[PDB]
RNA sequence: UGAGAAGCAUGCUGGAGGUAUCAGAAGUGCGAAUGCUGACGUGAGUAACGACAAAACGGGUGAAAAACCCGUUCGCCGAAAGACCAAGGGUUCCAGUCCAACGUUAAUCGGGGCUGGGUGAGUCGACCCCUAAGGCGAGGCCGAAAGGCGUAGUCGAUGGGA
RNA sequence: GAACCCACUGUCGUUGAAAAGCCAGGGGAUGACUUGUGGAUAGGGGUGAAAGGCUAAUCAAGCCUGGUGAUAGCUGGUUCU
RNA sequence: CUCCGGGGAGGCGGCAAAUAUCCUUUGAUCCGGAGAUGUCUGAAUGGGGGAACCCACCUACUUUAAGGUAGGUAUUGCAACAUGAAUACAUAGUGUUGCAAGGCGAACGAGGGGAAGUGAAACAUCUCAGUACCCUUAGGAAAAGAAAUCAAUUGAGAUUCCCUCAGUAGCGGCGAGCGAACGGGGAUCAGCCCAUUAAGUUAUGUGUGUUUUAGUGGAACGCUCUGGGAAGUGCGAACGUAGAGGGUGAUAUUCCCGUACACGAAAGGGCACACAUAAUGAUGACGAGUAGGGCGAGGCACGUGAAACCUUGUCUGAAUAUGGGGGGACCAUCCUCCAAGGCUAAAUACUCCUGACUGACCGAUAGUGAACCAGUACCGUGAGGGAAAGGCGAAAAGAACCCCU
C-alpha cells in the first residue's frame, strides 16, 4: 500500500489522512459496542495513518 | 543442511529409529513427523466449549539432529549440501550429488 | 499516648521533598548517592 | 573576598609555634584597604581595594599604567 | 479544535445498569472519554460525530484499582466518564 | 584388615560421573568462643483467648449454626458507645460468588480471596486575586572555595475577596 | 464546680489491654490559661520559671556514614593420628 | 513508520500456555546501515511550584464564537547597535540582535583547605600524614620539560618512569621513628620561538591506505551387543591447513551448530598519511618593586641546628655583561650557568565501557548485597540500613475415566 500512497500528491494524502482517522474512530466504536468480529482492520488503519504521516513529512 | 516442511525423512535415533515419514513442521531445533513419535494426551473436558475430553493420540516433536532426509534413489539416510547451479542455491545429496527431490 | 510520628503531607514534602533536596548541594549529593545505589524511589 | 586588585595577594596559611613547639593553624592576611585615586584621563575617582605594596607599585608606574594593566586582565574598573 | 482531536476524544460507551437506566428514561448517553478531554471538547465531538443536540455534559474521574495478580502488584489506569444529556427526543 | 588417623569387599537405595601411582598447591580435619544461619525439642496440651453492657428461643440456609439471615423477647449507650467536618488512610464503599490462609474458637459471615459496578457542580471545596510569620532572591555587600546576608521583587494560610 | 489541662495518695497490673495504664479519690479551671495550622533556633551547638531537663520510646555531648579490620600488657576460643 | 543491503520458510516480543483474527515465496518474521516520529518531569531556561502540576504574554495563519496550528519569551559573560542621569561634555544605567556557558558521570591528573583514633609500652616535641575527608577544575592522559642544573681526573648535558646505589650519608624528647643524593644500568628520545613572529596543535574539504558495523560455502560411519534411549561394547572404514567448543534420550572428528580454510558490502563509522583553506601557538620583542635583605612562617630525608637552597604574609630594596646566580655558615681562588617571557610528542597513571581469549578462582550458608521481577520485600521522619528465595521428566507424555468426600 506504501507505493499506492506514494504516487498520490500532498492534497490527496491530507484528505486520506482525515478519512482514515474517521474510519479508525468508527472501528473503535464498533469494537467497543461488540459488533466487530474481525479485529485486524484496526491495526491496518493504525498502520495506514502512520504511513500517510511518514509520506507527508517525506514530501514536505 | 536444512530440513524443510515438506521433506521425506528417516529417523536415525530414538525409539522410532528406522522409520520414515513426512515432516509436518520445523520450529527451533525440533521437528514433527506424521505418524511417528505418538503420545497419548488425557484431554480434560472443556466447560465453556463443551467438547468432552478423552484420550487422544498426537505426534510429539523430535530433535532435528535425530532425523535425516531420505534419498529416494537409494532409500538410505543422507546429509545435505548446497550447490550454486545456474544462479540459484540448491540442496544436494552428499552421497551422489543429485539435487534433492521436491516432495 | 501521643507517639512521635504525626503525619502531614505538606510538611513531609517541604522538608524531605525533591525540590528541597535540589535546593542545596548536600541534598544534590544525597540524590547522587541514591541514584548510584539504584534506589527505586529517590524522595518521599 | 580579601584579594588585592593590583598584586593578587590573598590570605595564606601557616602555624603559630609555641615555646614548647606546639603548632596550631593560623592565617597571614594582607595589608588590604580601600583607596580613591584620581584618574585624569577619565576625570573621575576610581576606588580600589589594594595593599600597601600595591600603592608602592602605583607610585612606581603611575595610576594610568596600572589601571590599563588591570583592565587588560578583565577587571571592570 | 481539529478533526484529529475530535476523533480522539471519545473512546467508547459504558455498559452498566446505571447507564442503561439513564439511557432508557432520561435521554442520557454515558461515554468513556480521554482523560484530558474537556466538557466543551466532548460536546463538540458528540455533536459532530452523532448529529444530535447536547444540553449539558457532566464528567467524573474514577481512579484505577491496584490488585495483586499472581506474585506482582499491578495498577489499572484512571477512567473518565461523561454523562451527555440530549435535547428532547434524540438517540 | 592394620598400632592409629583409616583401608578393602559386598547387599539395598541412587541415576552420571569417578579416578590408581608418583609429584605439586592448599579456603585441609570442630564440641565448646553467653560463636553465625536454618530446622526441631523441654516447659505442655500448661498460661491465655484483650474492659464483668447480657443474653433466650422459633424458623431458614447449609456437610456442619452459641456467633450468619428473618422473627419474638431481654439488656446497654444516649454531651456519646448517636450525627457531621478537617487531618490521615486509599477502594476498606455496593452486588454476586468462595472458605484453604487472615479473624486469638467454628463460620454458611467479614474491613479475607475472586469478578463486576460505583464518586455527575457557575453557587460546596480546591484552583484563582491578596497579603502574615517565614523562605528564596536580579543587581549588591561580605567570605580561602563551598558559601552568609540582603535591595527591587517573588512565593508562602492557619487570615481578606461573587 | 463540668468540658479541657494536669498528676498528690492507694489497690491492681509488672511474659500488662498498655515499652508508663485502669479504677477510686485529688489540683487548676479568665489566665504567668489551654489548643489547631504554618514557621525559626542544630550537637560542645540549640532551648531550659534550672531537674543536667529536653533536642523523634536514644542524651554529662543526638543520629547516620566514613577514618576503621581504632587500640586492648584483659577475658574467651583455637578442629586428624 | 520509510529507504537500502543480507537471508529464504516461517511468523504475530517474554513470564506463558491456549485460542481468535491473521501475515507471508508478488520475499513475511529476523539481521545490519541510514532516515522519520519522539508526551510530561528533570540543568529545565516564559512566571510559579509540594518533580512529573498551576498560570501566562507576543507575532503570523486559520475558525465563529469562548478555539486550533507554527514560532518567540530564563540568567550570566562577550560583541555590535540604539538609547541614556546627578552634570556642561561624558560616564554610570537601560534595551535589541548574535554567539557561548551552566548539568550528569567510574578511576587516573592538577590545585585550594586538612583531622583523630594509633605508636612512642604514660604524654605535650615527634608519629599517624599531607593519609581520611571537604572544595574547584581538565585531558585522553595530566603534570614536568630544554640548566641563572649537576659534577669536581675538569667532566656530564631538557623532562618523565624502572633497577641499583642503600636502610648507606644524615635527621631525631639522638627516643619511637623518618630517610637522601652523587655515580652506574635500562625505557623513550626532540626541540622550537618573543612583534615582516617558529616547531607544534585544532577544525574543514579532497585523495590514498587500513579497520569496523549483516553474511556465504565449508570434509568424512557402517554393521553388531547391552539398553527406555548409544555417542558405550566388538569388528572394520573415511576426513584432517577441520581432533577448539556446544548440543543431541548415557561418553560423537565423520547426527546437528560449528571449527581450519576460502569468499563477501547499498550504506555508515574509526584511525593513518598527503595536499588545500581557516584559526591558534602569539597582548609576547632578553624580562625592577625583580634578585638580595630585616621580622614571622612553610618546603626541602634535614625538628634552628655550624643550616646553605626554594616559597612569601609584613617592612624594604640593587647591579644591569668591565654585570649577575650557584658550588650546604663564611672568605679568597677556580669551575660552571644566565632568573625576573613562552610553546613542545614518547617512555608514565587508570577502567564507567566495547570485542576476543584465559584461570591448580566459587559452585546456591560459596561466589557480587542480588544465579530467582534485588538495592526489591522489610525497617526508619530522614540521611541511611538491608534480606530470604536455583533443580519433575529426554519429551508434559502434567494423570481421560471410576470410587470415598
Ligand atoms: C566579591 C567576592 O568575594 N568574589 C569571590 C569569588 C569566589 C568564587 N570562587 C567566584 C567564582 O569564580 N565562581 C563562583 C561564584 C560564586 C561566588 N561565591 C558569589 C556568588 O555568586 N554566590 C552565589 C550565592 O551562593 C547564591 O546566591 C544567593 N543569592 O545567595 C547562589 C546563586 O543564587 O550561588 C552562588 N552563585 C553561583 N553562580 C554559579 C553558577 O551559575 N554555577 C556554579 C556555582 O558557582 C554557582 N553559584
Ligand atoms: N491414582 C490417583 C488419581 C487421582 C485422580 N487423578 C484425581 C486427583 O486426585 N488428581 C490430583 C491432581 C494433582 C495436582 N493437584 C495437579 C496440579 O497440581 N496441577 C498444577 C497445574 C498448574 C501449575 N501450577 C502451573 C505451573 O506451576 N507451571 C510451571 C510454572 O509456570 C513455572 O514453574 C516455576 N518454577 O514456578 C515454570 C518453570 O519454568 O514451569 C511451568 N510448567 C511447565 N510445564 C512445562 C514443561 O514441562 N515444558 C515446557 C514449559 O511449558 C514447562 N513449564
Amino acid at each position: 500500500k506504501t507505493k499506492d500512497l506514494r504516487e498520490k500528491s500532498v492534497e490527496e494524502l491530507k484528505a486520506l489522512l482525515d478519512e482514515q482517522q474517521l474510519n479508525q474512530f468508527r472501528l473503535r466504536m464498533a469494537k467497543a459496542t461488540g459488533q466487530l468480529g474481525k479485529s485486524h482492520e484496526v491495526q491496518v488503519a493504525r498502520k495506514t495513518i502512520a504511513r500517510i504521516k511518514t509520506l507527508l513529512t517525506e514530501k514536505q | 543442511a536444512k530440513i524443510k516442511k515438506g521433506d521425506q525423512v528417516i529417523v536415525i535415533a530414538g525409539k522410532e529409529k528406522g522409520k520414515q515419514g513426512t515432516v509436518l513442521s520445523v520450529s527451533e531445533d525440533r521437528v514433527k513427523v506424521e505418524g511417528l513419535n505418538l503420545v497419548k494426551k488425557h484431554q480434560k473436558p472443556n466447560r465453556v466449549t463443551g467438547a468432552e475430553g478423552g484420550i487422544v493420540t498426537q505426534e510429539a516433536s523430535l530433535h532435528i539432529s535425530n532425523v535425516a532426509i531420505l534419498n529416494a534413489t537409494t532409500q538410505k539416510a543422507d546429509r545435505v549440501g548446497y550447490q550454486v547451479i545456474d544462479g540459484v542455491k540448491t540442496r544436494v545429496y552428499k552421497s551422489t550429488g543429485e539435487s534433492v527431490a521436491v516432495a | 499516648m501521643k507517639r512521635t510520628f504525626q503525619p502531614s503531607e505538606l510538611k513531609r514534602k517541604r522538608v524531605h521533598g525533591f525540590r528541597a533536596r535540589m535546593a542545596t548541594k548536600a541534598g544534590r549529593q544525597v540524590l547522587a548517592r541514591r541514584r548510584a545505589k539504584g534506589r527505586h524511589s529517590l524522595t518521599v | 573576598s580579601k584579594v588585592c586588585q593590583v598584586t593578587g595577594k590573598r590570605p595564606v596559611v601557616g602555624n603559630n609555634v609555641s615555646h614548647a613547639n606546639n603548632k596550631t593553624k593560623r592565617r597571614f592576611e594582607p595589608n588590604l584597604h580601600h583607596h580613591r585615586f584620581w584618574l585624569e584621563s577619565e576625570k573621575r575617582f576610581v576606588r580600589l581595594r589594594l595593599t600597601t605594596k600595591g600603592m608602592r607599585i602605583i607610585d612606581k608606574l603611575g595610576i594610568e599604567k596600572v589601571v590599563a594593566d588591570l583592565r587588560a586582565q578583565g577587571q571592570k574598573i | 479544535m481539529n478533526n484529529e482531536r475530535i476523533y480522539q476524544v471519545l473512546k467508547g460507551p459504558v455498559f452498566s445498569e446505571k447507564a442503561q437506566v439513564l439511557g432508557d428514561t432520561a435521554g442520557v448517553q454515558v461515554f468513556k472519554v480521554d482523560i484530558n478531554a474537556t466538557k466543551l471538547e466532548i460536546k463538540k465531538a458528540v455533536e459532530k460525530l452523532f448529529g444530535v443536540e447536547v444540553v449539558k455534559v457532566n464528567t467524573t474521574i474514577t481512579k484505577g484499582k491496584t490488585k495483586r495478580f499472581g506474585r506482582t502488584l499491578g495498577r489499572r489506569s484512571d477512567v473518565k466518564k461523561a454523562y451527555v444529556t440530549l435535547k428532547a427526543g434524540q438517540d
